[PDB]
């Protein structure tokens, strides 16, 4: 499990593995990773299958109703805290959830990140799963506010690809979303097998 | 005997829901139609005031981004019956991975009208037009303080309704287009209000299968008002 | 883990704090505020917890607040800083316990500022200066040799200097940089940040 | 009629319950407090003064009821006894949670909020209890607060009850002070006022009280004085009514 | 006939116990409240002070939260539950959803709170309408109005209280289509708009404005008598 | 002291066709070292187009059988239609969710056809986590299924082959070798193989025997 | 234990016509000190103290429970409190909590309102009253306390030899004690007036 | 008249009134006509339109797959007592894995509408069902009544101006036990045209026809599959 999140000039990226295994036993290599809550929010999946899928469906049934009674989308800040709260009431109960929250707002560019244990702060820079320190320093290296757009896409691909290298619970395929200020848009979904041809050649 | 939801008549039926029936007489016109192409909207607004904002008036709400919405009566009993209909539309959602059928959206929302008295309050005093395009096609529905729920081809409630029906079934058939049934409908507009129809005195609402957006139309009203 | 200061003067109270946000290994913001806007003239520091922090102290953020907006004028520190201990009390012994250490920073027009000292057992203190973290240890015996309860808030920023080097000096975790307010009868004014170039 | 429940309107806005209440206060005792600069000071009349009784308590229409405070009472008995029980509890429980005392405003609208939850709720009745607040702070000093069955407010500088005792708001205009307001000004228009509206003639000691409350090396001390020196202070008023005549 | 209930209806389908409800709006004094280019404003009448009394504990104005302004009609004990009540949501919602809380919301908080009050039996409703002025919601200025029915609703230009039928009338005449800028005149719209007070004394007036980004300014009682000596200097050219 | 759960055994298998969807099962419901009896099959057809297959506790798979047969007529009586695949595997998550701190030990695998006629395979987890797959093989002898239907369904590891889609006859030889060669190394699985075959026409049945050991 | 999270030392002796009262005043966790103004005896009514040692959130969470109680009942009834009245006042607090109770242990001190006479009790952590007639001890360094008390004691004390007794038997036994110490005070009461004093202690 | 308010009051003739003025609402409702063989149950009821294009109102409504239901009266009462009808048939399937017997699941609606007919704050039910089911002992036509009486029968017609379609049934009921279904149906809607005016004619958008049988499900037609039932009929004698 390897996701990676990161805000620059022009929006946000989003990129993920494919992996979830059970034990030693990989269950399958087509999981999609980053949960598309809104056609202007994304959310990502890291610890806990059914834990990051449910509430973030729950969010979504709630953004909608949100946006019903005010005639307004929902803000990006705003998603983030009800997010908070709602995991905050089963504290010890032991759910895992470590998720991230994306899209454009008001504002501009918004990145929040939550987790299980009730930590939700902002940022510019993120990466969680089990490999994500291996995506920390990859990433740093070449990070910039000022990258182009075909710059950050071919980053956060290498990334992504020395994560699930040395990490073992890390594979499968590159999924990779582009937040835009109207909307986000599925940019592309590489195998690792494909990108060991192209960078080690 | 005629000041009680719990007592009957000699005859029959209650007055009180009778009562509630007379609440609607009282409010503003409003007319839907059904057509193979789609289902369109017409209402009247009667603003009182020029100071007085004219969006803060509402007779077409969105229900679902498939589902209009029309009202007539009372209106503080209105806004209670729009918040649990956009939510039980939501909660199928959730637990289905599909849109709710827009007769299935009533069944939730009369299960609650018809709850004045049977509890272990007075009932409401608002009727509501349903328009939507499901899985069945483009549908049009009616209900009523008394819970009593059908389908309609094209129905006409509110002040001016008996007055607006006569001249509605005269010009419905079955093989109409959209754009024939917009301009037919709002020529029984200006026959039945009092004020000289222009941009401001009514607005109209409109949908399509492949076109499930534009619940309303902005200015393009405008377009239609000067062909008549 | 993460450390706070609560340098008190004769008219002004000096406090600063860290901007690390680690994760067990990582550290995954270096930014991060725990400073709390209580009043116009009291501020909050928060040591906790991953999600008591946050809950808490928003908790009587938005409790204070109130008293502002119902009656007029403000709380005194001495009135706002003898609430937060009920709540922890009334709620220790109970299914969901706050695992959080505070200190209090406020200034009162009739009794001059004031620096309050709170434990996560809800304890109450009145303290001329105070700290909490792992850090608290080597930094305040350097607090306690030079301090005068009659100094110049010249002499305090230099004194906090030098409490902030022997944590870069004998410390195993990095903590490189570090906000600081002040408090007078003005207000709350920003001083400037503090950054460490290490060799 | 709409002589019903308190929970329904008149045809237009005239809630006759809550007008029947208000109209009841004036056949009952007399209260009244007035300015002072460095004090503040309350008056009552003994009603019912029979020579089989005791009087115990030796405090009736006065209750001290926090520290730096305390109130008159004006209306139905059975209503009084709840409300001051209520009362004292409220600010105890202020100072349980801030460990400071309460700041003789929201004390006042904490009860207000009480009484008048009785007039939208039930079939029941508004409380027929209008009272007076004399009190100190740190914020503004001394007050003077007046209650309503409504649950209506308002300060003051000096106050007093209706249909009993109507008159003497006249008598208090006609005879105001300001800035020259010490307690020994005072307590001369006090024995004054309730010459006129209390109808029995030459004011004997045993049908009045007075109650003050003083500022001293920050205590505030409240005295509920002694028979004693009624007397000497009627007498003085009784000396004044054969000086003020040589004009004539 | 039969009213003396507000669950049972009239034959005609009325419910006469929530219309008394407004005839008890009637009774207070007036308040009249505008809209501009960035500076809103809004003024009451009829202080009327009686001499012995202090006047800071019969304030009609108050604020929710740090934008948002509040001004009603009706009787006193009612205004209190529902303006100290409306504090806590407008400081909730805060803690629920970090946002500040726009001026839309917490005037659907008001009406649907004078909503279900208005149900069930045995409940005497609010016999007070208000007024909600602020332009708190990302620099834009708006302003609603309540309703006992339980009805919130939008205006431009608003007057209530007893006499709010000439005044309403008034500003029709008077709230051009050319934007009060320069907002001393937007002010000096609503002086002249209150001029037409039960007796016009002059000093009976408590006009608070609102300039979009301070707090709330409550105007002087020399302020606002240069405001009512420049309507008298634009009167001197009907002769 | 007394334990809620205990482990029985079974073996589901599922292919999502072009138009068609295969659902498998073994017969032999086990505990411990002791055989309870050789005839359950784990397939239940609860509508003319969806199959589901329940293994693991198998108290809890009478139970959860039983509540999504009621909520089937509580749909239909209160849409007027019957529910679709997709609708079936989004109603489900929410009930296994529901227990979330108490969960039925249930592995769960939906086959059928959609809206459009073609195959759909949802597995599941035991809280309730799921995706819409090609073939999954969930039960027992899960670990032995996986990597040979990689070879010949979705081709992986192998060099100039052509993807041709699976027929239905292929498809039905496929899933009678790799019962056979499960049955030998697995001891939760033989006596049977109950198939079930879910078309545009209807449901098919067809029982194959296998090793009695 | 619990009891020795922060320490804590109050003692109370009976004399002729008077009653003296001592505390220390460290405040600290476990082996860190934090202040030396931790206040651990209250005025609850004129000639009539009480002195709290145990855990330091229950010392500040009864003081405040007990006002709450005492207020209410000097309202009530014009009439001050007996110190019998509130050793029966402190027990029902204490015993409301059976099992979830506060870990302090209460020491009242005090002279009757009518007469002259002393009063001194102490109580447990769940609320047996005790009354003696030389002394009660109550926190972490009890043992050392009982040495003190049982050798210097006398029975008649004016209130010169009363303060100098109680002076020399907390400094020799808090100075004993590790976690108690930083400062004692003392307060010295009788009909005419109140007397508090500060020592000279060892700052270690 | 003052004993004419409440269920609680009884009269000095002993019967309460506001019983009998619920039987009064089922008078307001359509006719509908059910019928049983030995082995076959057919209930036929009668459309009513509420405008000249709106829907009609439906009337026949599934209960479970072998059990349907008409209805007479009020539509508020109609839904309230059909979830609880469907919620007691499923329990039996959850619990018993049975299909519930058809003569004591109208004994649960018996002590259903009991309560209402004595306690103060709730009014008895307007409605008038019509049951037909099998249990494992054959067919059965029940119906119900506002006083919570229920009573078994052979055939039996309800609604307005039903009187004319019993008279018809009670000359013809020594020949309903044989025939089948292509005449047992259509024994069953000549009676239903009786209760209408002698002008207009039972035509194929007004009317519903359902069926459960002993092989048979449950099952509504209507408006599309009623032209198979109406043919081969006669007029009538005008």
């Amino acid at each position: 499990t390897t996701t990676l999140a990161f805000k620059f000039r022009h929006g946000v990226i989003v990129a993920a593995d494919s992996r979830a295994t059970a034990g030693a036993y990989i269950a399958s290599q087509t999981v999609k990773k980053v949960i598309e809550i809104n056609p202007y929010l994304l959310g990502t999946m890291a610890g806990g299958a059914a834990d990051c899928s449910f509430w973030e469906r729950l969010l979504a049934r709630q953004c909608r109703i949100y946006e019903l009674r005010n005639k307004e989308r929902i803000s990006v800040a705003a998603a983030s805290k009800l997010l908070a709260n709602m995991v905050y009431q089963y504290k010890g109960m032991g759910l895992s959830m470590g998720t991230m929250i994306c899209g454009w707002d008001k504002r501009g560019p918004g990145l929040y990140y939550v987790d299980s244990e009730g930590n939700r702060i902002s940022g510019a820079t993120f990466s969680v799963g089990s490999g994500s320190v291996y995506a920390y320093g990859v990433m740093d290296r070449g990070y910039s506010y000022d990258l182009e757009v075909e710059q950050a896409y071919d980053l956060a691909r290498r990334a992504i690809y020395q994560a699930t290298y040395r990490d073992a619970y890390s594979g499968g395929a590159v999924n990779l979303y582009h937040v835009r200020e109207d909307g986000w848009i599925r940019v592309s979904s590489d195998n690792v097998a494909d990108l060991h041809e192209k960078y080690s050649g | 005997y005629d000041r009680g939801v719990n007592t009957f008549s000699p005859e029959g039926r209650l007055f009180q829901v009778e009562y509630a029936i007379e609440a609607i007489k009282l409010g503003s016109t409003a007319i839907g139609i059904q057509t193979s192409e789609g289902v369109c909207l017409a209402v009247e607004k009667r603003i009182t005031s020029p100071l007085m904002e004219p969006s803060s008036i509402e007779k077409i709400v969105e229900i679902d981004a498939h589902i209009g919405c029309a009202m007539s009566g009372l209106i503080a009993d209105a806004k209670t019956l729009i918040d649990k209909a956009r939510v039980e539309t939501q909660n199928h959602w959730f637990t289905y991975n599909e849109t709710m059928t827009v007769e299935s959206v009533t069944q939730a929302v009369s299960n609650l009208a018809l709850q004045f008295g049977e509890e272990d309050s007075r009932p409401f005093g608002v009727a509501l037009l349903f328009g939507g395009v499901d899985e069945k096609g483009p549908q049009l529905f009616h209900m009523d303080p008394s819970g009593t729920f059908v389908q309609c081809d094209a129905r006409a409630i509110g002040s001016a309704s008996e007055g607006a029906q006569s001249s509605l079934q005269e010009v419905y058939h079955k093989s109409m287009t959209l754009k024939e049934a917009i301009k037919s409908s709002l020529i029984i507009l200006k026959q039945v209000m009092e004020e000289k129809l222009n941009a401001t005195n009514i607005e109209l609402a409109t949908v399509q299968p492949g076109q499930n957006f534009h619940m309303f139309t902005k200015e393009e009203l405008e377009e239609v008002i000067k062909d008549i | 883990m993460e450390y706070l200061i609560g340098i008190q003067g004769p008219d002004y109270v000096l406090v600063a704090s860290d901007r690390v946000a680690a994760s067990n290994i990582v550290q995954m913001k270096d930014d991060h505020d725990k400073m709390f806007k209580m009043s116009e003239k009291i501020l909050l520091l928060c040591v906790g917890e991953a999600g008591d922090t946050v809950q808490f102290a928003e908790y009587i953020q938005k409790n204070v607040q109130l008293y502002k907006m119902r009656n007029g004028y403000e709380l005194s520190p001495t009135a706002a800083a003898n609430f937060t201990r009920r709540n922890l009390a009334d709620c220790l012994r109970s299914r969901t316990p706050y695992h959080v250490n505070l200190l209090l920073a406020g200034y009162d027009e009739h009794e001059g500022p004031a620096l309050y000292y709170m434990d996560y057992l809800a304890a109450l203190a009145k303290a001329p200066f105070a700290a909490h973290g792992y850090g608290a240890f080597l930094t305040l015996s350097i607090l306690d040799r030079y301090y005068t309860p009659t100094i110049s808030r010249e002499r305090a920023v230099e004194l906090l200097r030098k409490c902030l080097e022997e944590l870069q000096k004998r410390f195993i975790l990095n903590l490189p940089t570090f906000s600081v307010r002040i408090i007078d009868k003005n207000g709350i004014h920003d001083l400037d940040n503090i950054s460490f170039p290490k060799q | 009629r709409y002589d019903s429940r308190t929970t329904i309107f008149s045809p237009e806005g005239r809630l006759y319950q809550v007008e029947y209440a208000m109209e009841a206060i004036g056949h009952a005792g007399t209260c009244l407090g007035i300015l002072a600069n460095d004090g503040v000071l309350l008056a009552a009349e003994r009603r019912n003064i029979h020579k089989l009784l005791d009087e115990v308590f030796f405090s009736e229409k006065i209750y001290k009821l926090n520290e730096d405070m305390a109130c008159s009472v004006a209306g139905i008995t059975s209503d009084a006894n709840v409300l001051t029980n209520e009362l004292r509890l409220i600010a105890q429980r202020y100072l349980l949670q801030y460990q400071e005392p309460i700041p003789c405003e929201q004390l006042v609208t904490a009860l207000c909020d009480i009484k008048q939850a009785y007039t939208q709720f039930g079939g029941k009745r508004p409380f027929g209890v209008s009272l007076l607040y004399i009190g100190w702070d740190k914020h503004y000093g001394f007050q003077l607060y007046q209650s309503d069955p409504s649950g209506n407010y308002g300060g003051w500088k000096a106050t007093c009850i209706g249909n009993n005792s109507a008159a003497a708001v006249s008598m208090l205009k006609q005879d105001y002070k300001e800035g020259e307001m010490t307690l020994k000004s005072a307590l001369a228009l006090a024995i004054k006022v309730l010459n006129k509206t209390m109808d029995v003639s030459k004011l004997s000691a045993e049908k009045v009280e007075i109650a003050t409350l003083t500022r001293e090396n920050g205590k505030t001390v409240i005295r509920v004085l002694k028979q004693k020196e009624v007397e000497q202070l009627i007498k003085k008023h009784e000396e004044e009514e054969a000086k003020a005549e040589r004009e004539k | 006939s039969y009213d003396r209930a507000i669950t049972v209806f009239s034959p005609d389908g009325h419910l006469f116990q929530v219309e008394y409800a407004q005839e008890a709006v009637k009774k207070g004094s007036t308040a009249v409240g505008v809209r501009g280019r960035d500076i809103v404003v809004l003024g009451v009448e009829k202080k009327s002070v009686a001499k012995l009394q202090d006047e800071r504990t019969v304030r009609k104005i108050c604020a929710l939260d740090d934008n948002v302004c509040m001004a009603f009609a009706g009787l006193t004990a009612d205004a209190r539950i529902v303006i100290n009540r409306a504090r806590v949501e407008c400081q909730s919602h805060r803690l629920t959803v970090e946002d500040p809380v726009t001026v839309e919301y917490i005037t659907r908080y008001i009406a649907s709170l004078k909503q279900r009050y208005t149900q069930s039996n045995g409940r005497r409703p609010f016999g007070i309408s208000a007024l909600i002025v602020g332009f708190d919601f990302d620099g834009t200025p708006r302003l609603y109005q309540t309703d006992p029915s339980g009805t919130y609703h939008a205006w431009k230009a608003n007057a209530i209280g007893r006499g709010a039928k000439s005044v309403r009338e008034f500003l029709e005449k008077n709230y051009t289509d050319e934007a009060i800028e320069t907002d001393d005149l937007t002010i000096k719209l609503v002086i002249k708009a209150l001029l037409e007070v039960v007796q016009s004394g002059g000093k009976n007036i408590e006009l608070a404005v609102m300039r979009r980004d301070q707090s709330l300014k409550i105007l002087n009682p020399e302020e606002i008598e240069k405001y009512v000596a420049e309507i008298e200097k634009e009167k001197e050219e009907n002769e | 002291r007394f334990s809620p759960y205990v482990f029985n055994g079974g073996t589901i298998l599922a292919i999502a066709g072009e138009d068609f969807a295969i659902v498998a099962s073994d017969t032999r419901l086990s505990e411990g070292f002791s055989i309870h009896t050789r005839d359950s099959p784990k397939c239940y057809k609860l509508t003319d187009k969806t199959v589901i297959g329940c293994s693991g506790f198998h108290g809890d798979c009478l139970t959860l059988t039983k509540i999504i047969e009621a909520r089937l007529k509580m749909y239909k009586h209160s849409n007027n239609k019957a529910m679709t695949t997709g609708a079936i595997a989004a109603m489900l998550s929410t009930i296994l969710y529901s227990r979330r701190f108490f969960p039925y030990y249930v592995y769960n695998i939906i086959g059928g056809l959609d809206e459009e006629g073609k195959g759909a395979v949802y597995s599941f987890d035991p809280v309730g986590s799921y995706q819409r797959d090609s073939f999954k093989a969930g039960g027992s002898a899960s670990a032995m299924l996986q990597p040979l239907l990689d070879n010949q369904v979705g081709f992986k590891n192998m060099q100039n082959v052509e993807h041709v889609p699976l027929s239905l006859d292929r498809a039905m030889r496929l899933v009678k070798d790799v019962f056979i060669s499960a049955a030998e190394r697995d001891v939760y699985t033989g006596d049977a193989l109950r198939i079930c075959i879910v078309t545009k026409e209807g449901i098919r049945e067809e029982t194959v025997s296998l090793r009695k050991d | 234990s619990i009891m020795s999270y922060n320490g804590g030392a109050v003692m109370a002796m009976k004399g002729k016509n008077c009653v003296a009262i001592a505390a220390d005043r460290r405040f600290g966790i476990q082996a860190q000190m934090v202040t030396t103004d931790f206040q651990k005896i209250f005025p609850m009514g004129d000639r009539l103290y009480i002195g709290l040692a145990g855990l330091a959130t229950d010392v500040q969470t009864v003081a405040q429970r007990l006002k709450f109680r005492l207020n209410l009942y000097e309202l009530k009834e014009g009439r001050q409190i007996k110190p019998y009245t509130l050793m029966s006042m402190v027990a029902n607090l204490l015993y409301e909590k059976r099992f979830g109770p506060y870990y302090t242990e209460p020491v009242i001190a005090g002279l009757d309102p009518k007469t002259f006479k002393p009063f001194i009790c102490s109580l447990d952590l769940i609320g047996c009253p005790m009354v003696t007639d030389d002394f009660v001890v109550s926190g972490t360094c009890a043992e050392q306390m009982y040495g003190m008390c049982e050798s210097l004691w006398e029975p008649n004390m004016d209130p010169d030899h009363l303060f100098e007794t109680i002076s020399q038997a907390m400094l020799n036994a808090v100075d004993r004690d590790a976690v108690s110490g930083m400062g004692v005070i003392v307060h010295i009461i009788e009909k005419d007036k109140i007397t508090t004093r500060t020592l000279k202690a060892r700052m270690d | 008249n003052q004993y004419d308010n409440d269920v609680t009051v009884w009269s000095p003739q002993g019967r309460i009134h506001q019983i009998e003025y619920a039987m009064e609402a089922v008078k307001q409702g359509s006719a509908t006509v059910g019928l049983k063989s030995k082995t076959h149950a057919v209930l036929v009821a009668l459309k009513r339109a509420q405008s000249e294009l709106a829907a009609h109102q439906k009337k026949i409504l599934h209960v479970d797959n072998h059990i349907g239901i008409s209805i007479a009266g009020l539509t508020a009462d109609a839904r309230l007592l059909c979830n609880f009808m469907r919620q007691e048939c499923l329990d039996s399937r959850f619990v018993f894995d049975r299909p519930l017997p058809v003569s004591r699941l109208v004994s649960l609606i018996g002590s259903k509408t009991q309560i209402p007919t004595q306690r103060y704050g709730r009014r008895p039910y307007g409605v008038g069902l019509l049951i037909a089911g099998y249990d494992d002992m054959g067919p059965h036509i029940f119906q119900t009544c506002p006083s919570a009486n229920y009573f078994d029968c052979r055939a039996m017609s309800i609604g307005a101006r039903s009187q004319s379609a019993r008279t018809y049934l009670e000359r013809h009921m020594s020949e309903f036990m044989e025939c089948n279904l292509n005449e047992l149906v259509k024994h069953g809607l000549r009676a239903l045209r009786e209760t209408l005016p002698a002008e207009q004619d039972l035509t194929t958008k007004n009317v519903s026809i359902g069926i459960v049988g002993k092989d048979l499900e449950f099952t509504i037609y209507d408006d599309d599959d009623v032209s198979p039932f109406l043919e081969g009929l006669e007029e009538r004698p005008q």
